C-alpha cells in the first residue's frame, strides 16, 4: 500500500522582513520512501539540506528539507513534493502566519 | 516520560543501480544522534549531534563494522522476501526495522521492542515478553522459524536489557544539557480577522524540547475542543520542535480567551491571552 | 550502540 505525503512549510523563527531565518519543509506520513522535495524561491529551486530518512511508529516516512533565507515583502517561497501517490507534484506555499 | 534509545533501519532495493541502499538513524529520546547511509561518501556511522562526538575512534569503528554487516544481511533479506512473496526482480521494495529500549527508575530496562515491516506492512515483531515472535503472514512464519532455531529472541532480550540501557545511560550523561534539561517553548499569540463574525487567534509554541507538549484554548474556564485547529508538532531544524493551535472567536471577544501551555521545560503551566 | 543484527531473513 502507498501512502501520500503530508506537507508543512514554515520558518524556524517568526518571520520578519530583512532578518535572517530558516525555511523548513516537513514532509511526513508517506510510503514508499522514494520522494523528491524541493524548496522553491519565486518558483526556482533552492539549495537546501535534507535530513536522514527516518520513520514514525506507524512505519510512515518523514524528511525535513531546510535552508537559510531572509524573507522580504516580495519573495514567494513554496515547497514542492513529488511522489508515486501524486499525479501532479504537491505544492505548498509558505505563509508566515502558518 | 521514560528516556529511550532507538534505532531505525530502512533497506531499499535499487535494481536501477544494481544494489540496495541501507540507512540507519539512532535516537535518544527525540534527538537524532547518529546516522549511516551507504549511498553517502565512505559509508560509516557518523555523528549528528555535538555530544556524541566525544566518543573515541573505536566506538565509531565498531558501530561502522556492525551496521555494514547489518546492511549486508538486509540486502540478502530483501532478496529472500522477494522470493517468499513470489515477486519480480524489477521492482523496488522496502525492509524496515525499529528497535529500542526504555529506561526504568532503577537504571534497568522498563520495556523494549524490536519490529519489522516489509513494503510498509508489519512483517515480524518481538513480543512484549522478549521471548517469542509474532509473524504477520505465511512468509514471516518462515523467518520466524529461522530466528527461533537461532535463538534470536534471547539475543534481542540480552541486548535490550544490557547494552541498550547501558549505552542509553551513558548518552544521557554526555548529552545532559539537552537530553536532561528541557528547553521550554517560546510562546506568543497572533490575531487574524478572518470573517465578519470571526477572528482567528493562533497560539504559538516555538523552540521547545522534548517534543511532547499540550496547547489548548479556554474561554473563562471551559476547554474549547470541537474545532481548534492544531498542527502536527514539527521540527524546528535545530533539534527543537514547534507547534501552534488556532481557534476562531467572535470579534467582541479576544481578551476573554486564554491559551494554556503545558511542557516539561516550564516549572508551571503557562497562560497567554490576547492580540 | 547498535545491536548485532545479522540473523538471516
Amino acid at each position: 500500500v502507498a501512502r501520500p505525503p503530508k506537507v508543512q512549510v514554515y520558518s524556524r523563527h517568526p518571520a520578519e522582513n530583512g532578518k535572517p531565518n530558516y525555511l523548513n519543509c516537513y514532509v511526513s506520513g508517506f510510503h514508499p520512501p522514494q520522494i523528491e522535495i524541493d524548496l522553491l524561491k519565486n518558483g526556482e529551486k533552492m539549495n537546501a539540506e535534507q535530513s536522514d530518512l527516518s520513520f514514525s511508529k506507524d512505519w510512515s516516512f518523514y524528511l525535513l528539507v531546510h535552508t537559510e533565507f531572509t524573507p522580504n515583502a516580495v519573495d514567494q517561497y513554496s515547497c514542492r513534493v513529488k511522489h508515486v501517490t501524486l499525479d501532479k507534484p504537491k505544492i505548498v506555499k509558505w505563509d508566515r502566519d502558518h | 516520560g521514560p528516556h529511550s534509545l532507538s534505532y531505525f533501519y530502512t533497506a531499499v532495493s535499487r535494481p536501477d543501480r544494481g544494489d540496495s541502499r541501507f540507512i540507519a538513524v539512532g535516537y535518544v529520546d527525540d534527538t537524532q544522534f547518529v546516522r549511516f547511509d551507504n549511498y553517502a561518501p565512505n559509508p560509516r556511522m557518523e555523528p549528528r549531534v555535538p555530544w556524541i562526538q566525544q566518543e573515541g575512534q573505536e566506538y565509531w569503528d565498531r558501530e561502522t563494522r556492525n551496521v555494514k554487516e547489518t546492511a549486508q544481511t538486509y540486502g540478502v533479506g530483501l532478496n529472500t522476501l522477494r522470493g517468499y512473496y513470489n515477486q519480480s526482480e524489477a521492482g523496488s521494495h522496502t525492509l524496515q526495522s525499529m528497535y529500542g529500549c526504555y529506561l526504568g527508575p532503577d537504571g534497568l530496562l522498563l520495556h523494549g521492542y524490536r519490529q519489522d515491516a516489509y513494503d510498509g506492512a508489519d512483517y515480524i515483531a518481538l513480543n512484549e515478553d522478549l521471548r517469542s515472535w509474532t509473524a504477520a503472514d505465511m512468509a514471516a512464519q518462515i523467518t520466524k522459524r529461522k530466528w527461533e532455531a537461532a535463538d534470536e529472541a534471547e539475543r534481542a532480550r540480552s541486548y535490550l536489557q544490557g547494552l541498550c540501557v547501558e549505552s542509553l545511560r551513558r548518552y544521557l550523561e554526555m548529552g545532559k544539557d539537552t537530553l536532561q534539561r528541557a528547553e521550554p517553548p517560546k510562546t506568543h499569540v497572533t490575531r487574524h480577522p478572518s470573517s465578519d463574525l470571526g477572528v482567528t487567534l493562533r497560539c504559538w509554541a516555538l523552540g521547545f524540547y522534548p517534543k511532547e507538549i499540550s496547547l489548548t484554548w479556554q474561554r473563562e474556564g471551559q476547554d474549547q475542543s470541537q474545532d481548534m485547529e492544531l498542527v502536527e508538532t514539527r521540527p524546528s531544524g535545530d533539534g527543537t520542535f514547534q507547534k501552534w493551535a488556532a481557534l476562531v472567536v467572535p470579534p467582541g471577544e479576544e481578551q476573554s480567551y486564554t491559551c494554556h501551555v503545558q511542557h516539561e521545560g516550564l516549572q508551571e503551566p503557562l497562560t497567554l491571552r490576547w492580540d | 550502540m547498535t545491536a548485532h543484527i545479522t540473523v538471516p531473513y
